[PDB]
Order: structure tokens, then sequence, then C-alpha cells
């Protein structure tokens, strides 16, 4: 639990940080799957599967 | 969760990713607004 919420945290920031792929990710879309892909594409590398 | 700026192309993949059909977002008096259509 510790762990995830260090991730969830360090996630939040960058989304702050980063002001344009919090946009792209936030746009609300009836389809989700582009935003799974981008999301898995950019997380997948430092985050835990739950 | 340290990145560099490659996770600027990923964006430029997703918005290369998507006819192109915009969403009216708001009308009144004959002026509507819609959202998309990034080719109009």
């Amino acid at each position: 639990l510790t762990n995830l919420a260090d991730e969830l945290a360090s996630v939040a920031k960058l989304l702050l940080s980063e002001t344009a792929l919090n946009k792209h990710l936030a746009e609300p879309t009836d389809d989700s799957a582009p935003k799974v892909r981008l999301l898995e594409r950019l997380l997948s590398d430092k985050v835990s599967a739950t | 969760t340290i990145s560099a700026a490659d996770i600027e192309g990923a964006i430029e993949d997703y918005v290369s990713s998507f006819e192109e059909i915009g969403t009216v977002i708001d009308a009144g008096d004959g002026i509507a607004h819609v959202e998309g259509l990034p080719s109009v």
C-alpha cells in the first residue's frame, strides 16, 4: 500500500508538472483505448501492476 | 517517476493516432462552438 501511494503521488506530481500530457490524458473521450495505450506506454516502466 | 522530454513524443503519436468529427460544446443566438476538427 505504501508503494502504491508513493507511485500515485509521483504520477500526480508528473501530471501536474507536465501540463500537456495531463490535458491529453484528461480530455474526455468515449473510447478510452487510446488513453489506456498511452498511459501504459508511459507508466508501465515505473509503476506496479496494481 | 522521473521521465525526460521523451514523453513529448508520445502525445504527438496520440494526437497523430486520431472522418474528423467535432462536438458542439455550446450554442446560442445563432453561434455554436465546436470542439475538435483540427484540420478545419
